[PDB]
């Protein structure tokens, strides 16, 4: 049975496992940041012949470049938001298991109680036939005075 | 000389187990404060923002 | 003999600090939490679901 | 004070998987977020030369519907990091105590199946120690009988 | 404890 500081452990190593999760998303992040900046500089360079239509050209990429970037951003936390919804579905299934063990330790309780009685009734009984012995020594013995040892002189 | 031989044998894997605990201690009170560093400048780097 | 019990008691105290080590740390990663999101939104999760 | 001390580092446990669960799904997010911007701006590199012969006015509408479905995608990240998020990972961190429930009561069943066997051995006992007083007593009621023929 | 109790009226 993992000891409660095991299963404490337990819960901590899989924190520290989350916290190391995080580093490392975080470094991929900081890349893929650095690698779009180089990408819309170069698209950037070859609109420079200085017109009014290479401004709005301009523009109108870096309002779609927007839009699909926070598209990114919403799907990512959706499919976040189900994988922990199916672990919490997970985790109330073992607590039904679990309440159906508290059921079998109050039966068994129950069936403490009742095997007790019963040997109260069986030390009781038998302090009973051990002076029911005792008594029956003494009829047979007092008969053979009584009735059998006086015929020999009739 | 095989009993001298064995025992300094045992020694050295108890200097060994010395080693690794004073390295492993140094270890994670130099992560203690690491973490700190990052968590200091996080709150002078935000407060910078509020100037915009 | 007693290298063997001080080893045995110098480890199971650098489990000790580990454990209290990494408390500190949460601990502080939580409150940067609760000082970037609305401290209205911080209490629907923690408390409005408990409170007369 | 000991339970007190170990129920504090179930709640420390449990607002560490929070505030760590959270940040991860949000650098999660960020990471996806960002993944999908240089796909898109790679495979659209080429085609900026040739767009050049676009007419003014068609440009100023587009960057206006853009704007528009930026500022509803927006309102949609935001109510599932603010609301759904949080509370979905407060159910999962109260669920870890589930484990420790279950150690305790695997451990009272153990004791009670030992208890339960060592009251049947007290029963047979006093049942063998019955029967032999039970065979005793019929002996008496056969040898009066005897006596009386 | 000091941050939330200013802020439910009841020490958490």
């Amino acid at each position: 049975l993992p000891s409660f500081h095991s299963l404490i452990q337990e819960g901590w190593a899989n924190s520290v496992k989350v916290s190391s999760e995080l580093r490392r998303v975080q470094s991929q992040a900081q890349a893929l940041s650095e690698h779009l900046a180089e990408r819309i500089q170069e698209i950037h360079k070859k609109l420079s012949d200085g017109s009014e239509v290479s401004v709005l050209t301009r523009a109108a990429f870096d309002a779609e470049l927007r839009c699909v970037i926070l598209r990114g951003c919403r799907d990512a936390l959706m499919q976040e938001c189900r994988m922990l919804q199916e672990e919490a579905a997970g985790k109330k299934q073992e607590m039904k298991l679990l309440q159906q063990q508290q059921q079998n330790i109050q039966e068994a309780c129950l069936l403490l109680d009742k095997k007790q009685k019963h040997i109260q009734i069986l030390i009781k009984g038998n302090s009973s036939s051990k002076s029911q012995i005792r008594r029956s020594s003494v009829e047979a013995q007092k008969y053979v005075q009584d009735k059998l040892l006086p015929w020999p002189q009739e | 000389p095989d009993c001298a031989s064995n025992m300094d044998n045992a020694l050295m894997r108890m200097e060994s187990l010395e080693a690794e605990m004073e390295e492993v201690t140094e270890q994670i009170l130099t992560w203690r404060e690491q973490q700190k560093t990052a968590f200091q400048m996080n709150s002078d780097a935000n407060s910078s923002c509020i100037t915009a | 003999l007693k290298t063997d019990e001080e080893l045995a008691r110098s480890f199971r105290q650098i489990l000790d600090l580990s454990f209290k080590v990494n408390k500190e740390i949460s601990l502080q990663s939580q409150k940067a939490v609760e000082e970037t999101c609305e401290s209205a939104l911080v209490r629907q999760w923690y408390f409005d679901g408990s409170l007369p | 004070g000991t339970t007190e001390d170990k129920c504090k580092e179930m709640m420390r446990l449990q607002l560490a998987y929070i505030c760590a669960k959270h940040k991860l799904i949000q650098m999660k997010a960020k990471s996806a977020s960002l993944k999908v911007g240089l796909q898109w701006a790679e495979n659209n590199a080429s085609v900026v030369q040739d767009k050049a012969s676009q007419k003014e006015e068609n440009l100023k509408v587009r960057i206006t519907s853009l704007k528009n479905e930026t500022l509803q995608i927006e309102n949609h990240t935001n109510s599932i990091s603010n609301e759904k998020l949080p509370g979905l990972v407060r159910d999962n961190a109260q669920l870890l105590n589930m484990p420790i429930v279950k150690g305790d009561y695997d451990l009272q069943m153990a004791h009670q199946t030992s208890c339960s066997s060592r009251q049947d051995l007290v029963c047979d006992h006093l049942m063998k120690q019955k029967a032999s007083f039970e065979l005793l007593q019929l002996g008496y009621e056969l040898e009066l009988r005897k006596h009386r023929d | 404890e000091r941050k939330w109790e200013k802020i439910l009226g009841k020490c958490p």
